[PDB]
């Protein structure tokens, strides 16, 4: 028989029945913190530091470790490419601080794209663009103070390939599609349109099913999750694809009485991590 | 040739039989897979993860859905007022719906086992109170007040001394597995009530907002299972997907 | 240390007789009586399938005629299979589904079929063409009029320990006014849904077609033996009977001293 | 492919045969069995239970059913009188349809064995007597008296000293089994007849009734098998059950 | 195979042939004092003690075990409901007597209902009303003196789910119901309408196959049967399911010379057994 | 489409092609089509004696 | 499923053709034999009278 | 966690995960296509039809997929053939 | 039915001529002085 199978080469083993040479052709048969609900780093004044930067949080319990796995170079058993990568570690994995946002009364939400945020930002951004590969994990570090009189809840979520869809012209017969700006907003962003869908046809009430944190008011100002690259191919275009977005939505709206300081800020801070490119030439901006 | 005879069933073909087909590449062999973060095996490691429970389910607020993931407790000049009251069916109409733990028993007919609902209370730093939060086995109707449905199960949570606080609707039934409730003889099947009343008053000093808002998460416990695999009513197609 | 103190029936073969109950009351011989019990087992009366259900899909009239039916799935209709269940109080099996499908008069045509089990809460057909026969979950059978019967094995499906032929009581809470008595003796434990079929085509089947569902009893278990009923059954839901003629369970003669 | 050859019985679908078939269900796994007192295993046991013979099986009572469930005794003025005579084949029309043992026997063809049919008084503990109770093995009509009566098998029952007695039965056949006996060719697997008559006379003092009842209950003995399952003649169906 | 076979978990043992994954799928195949005759106590002046009552029977050979198993109560491989018990013991456990029946010459026979006779009565109905689950065995005694000059029997019977049905309009027309009063006497209990076919198009005459004792006046003055909990769910409510009815009917109709006392009295004493609750809540009526 | 049923001593008889009979809820019964090869099937020695 | 080619002689009914038939009745088992003088099991025991 | 928040009994559990795995979810045939070759009409009148394979147009079968975002498998394809009305002939 | 709830025995007396009731000493205290009209009410032993 040969070893062609879908499942071959995973750590279940299946009795599936087979009249044919090909493992493919047999029959499915039967089989014979959670990695979901967001680890923390624990579970798997503090300061993190990399590179020559440093955010201070409070407890390791408070660091979400998305899917329970850290961050790591491609090993050879699952790379394709042969040339010799460049890795280079402390100009690319350190923290980069984005154009704050401010979070209003009524504010809808927003999100960021990887890589696309930093492709033309320091020495990563050079690295993204002078190689047709790149592959690395994030540090993402979501910031927002208020006083203990300020209230309010951001969701901050991680969406593996966040598709964005349309409104189809409103009626539903019109099959536009999200613009370049939309789908890549880069550094600055975007805003969301419609929230409760994420602007894709599915429910932000869901959205805790992707590796999150919570940030509310009353008990702590800011999230940090630690994402590994996550890919159906170990490196790819850093301009071409974004693998994952960043949501921060106010589920439950900021409030505070007149008087109490309005302007509330919301600041993305973050840090590529085992950050690798291959496939060298000219720079490319998309 | 050997001796057969053909059985009732030949040739049918059932969607859900298990066979082994002809391949129609011989000597092909598949990308290697690579590792990739995320694999789930059983839908139950999903079940369990918490999701928002539209608790504020409102006709009113159709139009402004975002309303409908936090409802809102505030100031009380009345004691022991109901802040908010729910059915427990995970797979029924209503705030369920919108969890993914409501979804995917969509996908089954009968479940089992314990359910939690966790409340995270989103008002200031300054603001502090106590709810009692209660879980009715089958039996009546919501609980007409505080006084009553204290006789159930049920957790008394400080929000000023802690943000969330988790109510574990542990698995009463009389058959080891239920279908889905709903009105009429299936409603045999409730779960019960969930309710959520003030136990002393939600209080602020001067300077905070005198309403503020809970969200509602719920998923499954361990001993959560679900059985007998089906369609969902959950999407539908009136016209072609272009 | 402690502050409070008071804190098988039947055998494979026929009883032999032994040479002197009947050895007991009239001088007997020795039988060696070998006569089997295995046909009496409850596996053996119960496997043998039976009618259960004649589903039709006319072409003409006033039920049906679109092609589809939504069946819900309720077992009690034929009196034969019935009375043999309801020997026991609860019971417990897997069964066989045999689909006997032909036009009418019994003539057979190449025709195409979908026949689809919709568990409770699943969305039924509401035509031919429905969303909900794109079957992605529920299991469906394609099958062909000229193809032998379809045959399926089912489960035991019940959220309880067993099915019940006899629930004496309600399945809710509540008044129980005169205007809902239609409740009384309705488990939902025994609820297994809808079974729906279909002509596969968007265009109507000009063949009226006729569907004989079999039903057999297998790995079964069974509890509380009852009365075996001895009046005609009425409903499919409740034992009532016709009260102005009481079958006796026995046939009469003129005279208790006279055959 | 393997070489075969469809033989006669291709494509049939006989309802007793007992094959395999494709399970419409993947994985599933029904709700575990809980313990249920009365299991049975084989209809024998329900059998061997004793059950109301409708001795009094009359024309005239039908219309008050309840009278065919017991059989009068009383003061005779004129000795040895037949008080009540029946068949003894448990699967024909008559006293033995209303058992249970009778309407089991018609899910089958065939039966063996030996029979019992118990006797209970129930006249006041002022009343005695003692009746005598014969069953005649094939070969004639119900004997004309008692002298005659007496010469096969029997028991002599006092019912003043003892409330209930046991006749048993015995097998006594030419053939291993008996089909249900029936007028014709079928008589040739009669059973005989069951009589019961007065030995002494219903005696009671003054201040007690002179008439009384007796109920007559039969069953089969652990030697009793049934043969060839097959559909009763006691069900039918002549409309819709709705 | 998936052990999923609706006979897995029986102690018999069948040889099957299967082709599918699914042992449901397989073939039925081949195997490979009596429960159903009213076991005395024995077989498996007195006194019964139960709590703080005492009722006095004669022998322990007179006393039936329905199917031979004495009540238990829910062990822990049956149960699914996950809260604590409550098992109140000697309030609930003891002896109960119902409202006295009068024996007529004339009399068609009663029913009452288990557990609807006590849901309104002492401890044991409090309990039953404020949970939502119950379960429990019955010790029940009918009791009937009578002189040494009358005569007549009752048969005693046990008839676990006791579905009652209706004349169906007489002509058979009507699909008619039976109302709750009939179907939940309560503690008064009913009275059949057609002994003859149980209200429920069954035979009286077959009612032995069921638990059962006869009180013929001649022999014995009282029947005790002993039941044990019986349904497809290890609890249920006490309230919408009634486990099974108890049956008392004049099967030789009662009888005496003018002069003996006509006042016959039929008297119904029961005693719930291992009663226990669960899901606890405010009382509920029905 | 057809049917064979076996009706044994005693078994009530079709009266009718619509008999309730034909439910042959016990009794075994053989559907097969004239089309199908001729049926079959095996009857075990059945006398009394 | 498993690959099978029909050969010449699917579907004939052959009546001297020795094979299995299903039986229509499960479970059932015969009167016993008693003994009975005279049983013969080959025709030439007849021939040779 | 019940035996946390109220006091609870011992129940020994064996109710089964099996029939959640994604591979009982999943392998169940859908529709994942209909395609028509009418002999009248504007379209695929010549008896042939090239059609492109994807596997989105049922909701179904999609919105079963869509719960994750890669899914790795292999596929048995089932073609159900017959006129629009449900008939069949020699073809 | 209201008397049936406490303490008793049923006693049949075709069967036997004499039966006993025990009186089993319940009390809030472990010695009652006699019970009469008044304060001293709070020592009732009870009803037969
Ligand atoms: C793919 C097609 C297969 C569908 C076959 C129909 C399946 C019907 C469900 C089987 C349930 C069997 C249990 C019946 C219990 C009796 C309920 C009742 O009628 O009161
Ligand atoms: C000989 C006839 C066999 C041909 C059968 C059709 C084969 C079609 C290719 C199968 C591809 C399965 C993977 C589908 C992945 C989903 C792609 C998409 O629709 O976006
Ligand atoms: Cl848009
Ligand atoms: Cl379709
Ligand atoms: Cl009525
Ligand atoms: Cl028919
Ligand atoms: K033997």
């Amino acid at each position: 028989e040969n070893s062609n199978s879908a499942s071959e080469g995973s750590t279940i083993n299946y009795t599936t029945i087979n009249y044919y040479k090909d493992a493919y052709a047999a029959s499915a048969g039967r089989q014979d913190a959670p990695p979901l609900k967001s680890p923390s780093a624990e579970a798997c004044v503090a300061q993190l530091t990399i590179g020559n930067s440093t955010i201070t949080t409070q407890e390791a319990a408070n660091i979400v470790i998305a899917y329970g796995e850290w961050p790591e170079y491609c090993p050879d058993t699952d790379a394709t490419a042969v040339d010799k990568p460049t890795r280079p570690d402390v100009s690319v994995n350190r923290f980069f601080t984005l154009d704050t946002k401010s979070w209003a009364k009524d504010s809808k939400g927003w999100y960021w794209k990887f890589p696309d945020v930093l492709t033309e930002v320091g020495v990563f951004g050079q690295n993204a663009q002078f190689h047709y590969l790149y592959r690395s994990g994030f540090c993402v570090h979501v910031q927002c103070n208020a006083s203990k009189f300020h209230q309010g809840a951001l969701l901050v979520a991680v969406l593996p390939e966040y598709v964005l869809g349309t409104i189809a012209g409103g009626t539903g017969n019109e099959n536009s599609h999200p613009p370049y700006a939309t789908t890549q907003p880069g550094q600055v962003g975007a805003v969301l349109t419609h929230p409760y869908v994420l602007d894709a046809g599915i429910p932000l009430s869901q959205l805790t099913v992707c590796p999150h944190q919570w940030i509310n008011l009353r008990t702590n100002n800011c999230a940090t999750i630690i994402v590994p690259y996550m890919n159906t191919v170990p490196f790819d275009s850093a301009l071409n694809h974004c693998n994952f977005g960043l949501l921060v939505i106010p589920v439950v709206p900021l409030d505070f009485n007149t008087g109490a300081t309005s302007e509330i800020p919301i600041t993305v801070t973050i840090a590529p991590m085992c950050a690798e490119f291959a496939g060298l030439r000219q720079a490319v901006k998309q | 040739g050997i001796p057969t005879e053909l059985k009732p069933g030949t040739n049918q073909f059932l969607t859900t039989d298990d066979g082994v087909s002809a391949p129609i590449l011989p000597g092909f062999h598949p990308t290697p897979p690579i590792h990739i973060p995320g694999e789930v095996h059983n839908l139950l490691e999903i079940c369990r993860v918490e999701t928002i429970l539209e608790v504020n389910n409102l006709k009113t607020n159709e139009t402004t859905p975002m309303q409908r993931l936090c409802f809102p407790v505030s100031v009380q000049s009345k004691t022991g007022e109901l802040c908010a009251a729910f059915r427990a069916d995970p797979g029924r109409d209503g705030p369920w719906q919108s969890t993914i733990l409501g979804q995917l028993c969509r996908y089954y007919t009968q479940w089992s086992g314990s359910l939690e609902v966790t409340f995270m209370f989103a008002g200031s730093f300054m603001a502090t109170g106590k709810m009692l939060i209660a879980y009715t086995p089958p039996g009546g109707n919501v609980p007409a007040d505080r006084i009553t449905a204290m006789l159930g199960t049920h957790v008394i949570w400080d929000f000023g001394l802690q943000s969330s606080v988790t109510l574990v609707v542990p698995w009463i039934s009389n058959t080891h597995y239920r279908a889905h409730a709903r009105a009429g003889y299936f409603d045999y099947y409730t779960t019960g009530i969930i309710t959520i009343w003030y136990q002393t008053n939600y209080v602020v000093p001067i300077g905070a907002p005198t309403t503020a808002y809970i969200v509602a998460l719920a998923a499954a416990q361990d001993n959560f299972t679900m059985k007998l695999c089906k369609d969902t009513e959950d999407i539908e197609q009136t016209a072609n997907i272009q | 240390g402690d502050p409070i103190a008071d804190m098988l029936q039947v055998l494979p073969t026929a009883a032999n007789t032994e040479a002197s109950s009947d050895k007991n009351l009239i001088e007997t011989r020795c039988v060696l009586n070998h006569h089997s019990t295995q046909e009496t087992a409850i596996g053996n009366f119960f496997s043998r399938a039976g009618l259960v259900s004649i589903i039709t899909m006319p072409t003409t009239g006033t039920q049906n005629t679109d092609g589809y039916v939504n069946w819900d799935i309720d077992l009690m209709g034929y009196a034969q299979l019935r009375r043999k269940c309801e020997l026991f109080t609860y019971m417990r099996f897997d069964a066989e589904f045999t689909f006997v499908v032909a036009k009418p008069n019994g003539e057979l045509v190449p025709q195409l079929l979908q026949y689809m089990y919709v568990p409770p809460g699943a969305p039924k057909p509401t035509s031919r063409d429905s969303f909900a026969w794109q079957t992605a979950t529920n299991p469906s059978v394609f099958v062909k009029m000229t193809d032998p019967p379809a045959q399926v094995s089912v489960p035991f499906m019940s959220p309880a320990s067993a099915y019940q032929w006899f629930y004496d009581g309600y399945p809710t809470f509540g008044e129980h006014l005169q205007a809902n008595d239609l409740d009384y003796g309705q488990c939902p434990n025994n609820m297994m849904g809808t079974f729906s079929i279909r002509t596969v085509g968007t265009e109507k089947s000009p063949h009226s077609i006729t569907l004989r569902v079999y039903m057999r009893i297998k790995h079964v278990r069974a509890w509380i033996p009852r009365p075996l009923r001895n009046q005609p059954y009425l409903f499919k839901t409740n034992p009532n009977y016709k009260g102005n003629d009481i079958k006796c369970t026995s046939t009469s003669r003129d005279k208790i001293t006279t055959l």
